[PDB]
């Protein structure tokens, strides 16, 4: 899942390290 | 905090002469310190616990992910040592899954959580862990059952109750999520000061028609997690000029617009072409944020991403958008059409950042029925005309109309975003 047009995943972005 | 077993304490003052270097800021002097005792002492647990102390620290100063993946190596090589103290062991993994999180190795950390609660069954915290472990994943189902297990031994733990209640919210059952989430940040318990539960909260409470909701929308805010009760977004740039409604002219994107409206109609008909002929490619709207209804979008870019088989479908109005990179290069935004049906209310929402504002273009709108409330003021569309609204403020959408709604939605950078913050915001 992915927030488009709300805040509804725990977390909205990705963790890619540094 | 014991961390040395019997053998370690006999060669104490070499792993002290040798930590002492590493909190002295000397972390290349310490790494090649605790390789020496690595090497000389191959049964180490503390030594060899330095070594990957040294190398999380080196890759903090580097910024190296290659550094970090030895560094979560040499956590693991702790763990099988022999004799390792109990301490030792649960830092060392807790660790490692901490920093494979980090790098995004969302199953790696997962393992490691699950040996973890294996080694420590009656360790609360660690199952409190591995249920965070699977909401990044977003596996739901079994982030339930970790915390269900500890609702089980102990039901007054407030950082399950908040995860519990945010499951349960997120499966739609509302009225159930409403105890948990309230009890949960109500025990103060560490972790459950956190905006999500407040969002989710405030939310499920309006859904039932409960006045309390905007209660916890102003603690909430005087908490510091909202920049005020109406604008809820928790992805924010901090400073950005915050105002429910725009003109035109104060986005500075009056170019975009004009082409919009000069244009309108040839979006409008590549709209509907796709609607009579390839509906398929509307997908139904999936955040849960209709109280009813029926509600489709179809997405031509999506966090900066030209979405290439949609384009095909409009490929006139792809061809138009390339020339406005402030929207083809919103990687916190899209550009898609938005089909809506008499008998859809649209519950009360933000979007997850401030660092958009949000245009809608008019391309077949009934007469009557359609509005669009943000903050405290309702509005309604017009044919070729552009609404700009900030959709990080609580909105609400009525479709009450004898047909069907049809709008084309366009997010913009904010325009007090600079470009450097532009190209370097994480994707939304
Ligand atoms: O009216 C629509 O199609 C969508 C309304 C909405 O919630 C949004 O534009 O973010
Ligand atoms: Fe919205």
């Amino acid at each position: 899942g992915k927030c488009k047009d709300g805040l509804g995943e725990y977390t909205c972005t990705s963790l890619e390290g540094f | 905090p014991k961390l040395l077993n019997k053998f370690d304490k006999t060669i104490k003052a070499e792993l002290d002469a040798a930590e002492k270097l590493r909190k002295r800021g000397k972390i290349e002097e310490a790494v090649n310190a605790f390789k020496e005792l690595v090497r000389k002492y191959p049964q180490s647990p503390r030594a060899r616990y330095g070594k990957a102390q040294c190398e999380d620290d080196l890759a903090e100063k580097r910024r190296s992910n290659e550094v970090l993946r030895g560094a979560i190596e040499t956590y693991q090589e702790v763990a099988s040592l022999p004799d390792v103290p109990a301490d030792l062991l649960k830092l060392s993994l807790k660790r490692r899954s901490d920093r494979q999180q980090f790098l995004g190795h969302m199953r790696g950390s997962l393992l490691t959580l699950q040996r973890l609660v294996q080694l420590f069954p009656n360790d609360t915290s660690l199952k409190n862990d591995l249920g965070v472990g699977y909401l990044l994943i977003g596996d739901n189902d079994n982030a339930k059952k970790v915390y269900e297990e500890v609702l089980s031994v102990t039901p007054n733990d407030g950082f399950a109750k908040v995860h519990y209640g945010f499951i349960l919210k997120a499966q739609n059952k509302i009225a159930e999520s409403i105890p948990y989430l309230k009890e949960g940040i109500e025990s103060g318990d560490p972790g459950t000061d956190d905006g999500r539960f407040y969002f989710h909260l405030g939310d499920a409470m309006q859904r039932v028609g409960n006045k309390e909701a905007y209660k916890w929308y102003e603690l909430g805010h005087k908490r510091g997690h909202f920049a005020s009760v109406w604008q809820r977004s928790l992805y924010n740039v901090n400073g950005l000029k915050a105002q429910p409604w725009w003109t035109p002219k104060e986005t500075g994107y009056t170019e975009l617009v004009k082409s919009l409206e000069r244009n309108w109609k040839l979006i409008r008909d590549e709209g509907l072409a796709v609607m009579d002929k390839a509906k398929g490619l509307f997908l139904p709207e999936d955040e849960n944020l209709r109280e009813k209804g029926d509600w489709s979008q179809f997405t031509l870019w999506q966090q900066g991403r030209r979405n290439e088989n949609a384009c095909k479908g409009a490929p006139k109005t792809c061809t138009l958008l390339e020339k406005f990179p402030e929207t083809t290069g919103c990687r916190r935004g899209q550009i898609k059409y938005s089909i809506m049906h008499p008998g859809t209310h649209v519950w009360p929402h933000t979007g997850p950042t401030n660092c958009r504002l949000r245009m809608h273009l008019g391309l077949v709108i009934p007469k009557e029925g359609c509005k669009i409330r943000c903050a405290n003021e309702t509005k309604t569309w017009e044919e070729g005309k552009v609404l700009i609204f900030d959709d990080s403020f609580e909105h609400e959408v009525w479709q009450d109309a004898s047909s069907f709604r049809l709008i084309f939605i366009v997010d913009v950078w904010h325009p007090e975003l600079t470009p450097q913050q532009r190209r370097s915001l994480p994707a939304i």
